[PDB]
């Protein structure tokens, strides 16, 4: 990762414990760490302490691989993006002054995601061009570059949740004949291409939100969190509710 | 028939001014 390195970087946390390590370093203006973006792929996230409060800024990684904050200036990594804010915050309610630095012996928290992508496309190449051993490892390393990219947003498509042709009727269906647990969901495409339904249970009533996607190519709920995958989409409403009467929790078969 | 998210619980990310 271009910001493994970094000390004052620590994966794929989410906020509320990364909240805790600000916590900890003593809560003062301009202390930062730096994060991986849940939503979007390749991207971060700046948290930071201003006034005792915390302010998260999302860093998306633009098409030419550098890094932005939303209406902000382009950096070429997180290295440079952090340099540069220490000494103009530009937008920022301070600069970054302290970093907030990862405990000894604690290292960047390993991603969900990018272990489900690392075992697909390992999955791909060994199916497809029937690779073992060294000589299997050797071949993902120039085979990932775009494949890398495809299954990535193609992940939702071999997920259990995920149905291929079903209609609101056939998900309202077979939805309560199980558990009837809250939470119990499923995704599923829709007529407009470009659209997807998610569907749950919670309490009394099947629910059903509409999905559509926005071409720079992200999926999103009106009014409500942009992801670049459905994948990513349905993984960050299982822990954070955003919107929704109840969090994703269980899945529907195959 | 599409319900409509909760506007008061989305979860709130900072921006630029
Ligand atoms: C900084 C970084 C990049 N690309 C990412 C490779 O490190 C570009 N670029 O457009 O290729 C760039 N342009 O101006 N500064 C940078």
């Amino acid at each position: 990762d271009p910001a493994a390195h970094l000390p004052f970087f620590y994966g794929s946390i989410s906020r509320a414990e990364a909240e805790e390590h600000l916590k900890l370093a003593g809560m003062a203006d301009g202390l930062f760490l730096l994060r991986q973006c849940l939503r979007s792929l390749g991207g971060y996230v700046l948290s930071l302490v201003h006034d005792v409060r915390f302010h998260h800024f999302p860093i998306e990684r633009q098409l030419n691989g550098t890094y932005a904050i939303a209406g902000g200036k382009a950096h070429c990594g997180p290295a440079e993006l952090c340099e540069f804010y220490s000494r103009d915050p530009d937008g920022l309610p301070c600069n970054l002054r302290k970093p907030c630095n990862r405990p000894s012996g604690l290292e960047p928290q390993p991603g969900v995601f990018d272990s489900l992508r690392d075992a697909m496309v390992r999955d791909y190449v060994r199916q497809t061009w029937k690779l073992e051993g060294e000589a299997l490892e050797q071949a993902i390393i120039s085979q990932a570059p775009q494949v890398e990219k495809l299954i990535a947003t193609t992940a939702h498509e071999r997920m259990p949740w995920y149905h291929s042709s079903l209609t609101r009727e056939e998900a309202e269906r077979k939805l309560y004949s199980g558990a009837q647990t809250d939470g119990k969901f499923l995704l599923r495409p829709r007529k407009e291409q470009g659209t997807y339904a998610l569907s749950l249970i919670y309490g009394k009533t099947v629910y059903h939100y509409l999905i559509s996607q926005d071409k720079a190519g992200k999926y999103c709920i009106p009014e409500g969190t942009k992801f670049d995958t459905l994948w990513q989409l349905v993984e960050y409403l299982k822990l954070k509710a955003d919107g929704l009467i109840y969090c994703l929790k269980e899945a529907c078969p195959n | 028939l599409y319900n409509e998210l909760n506007l008061g619980r989305r979860e709130e990310y900072d921006v630029l001014d």
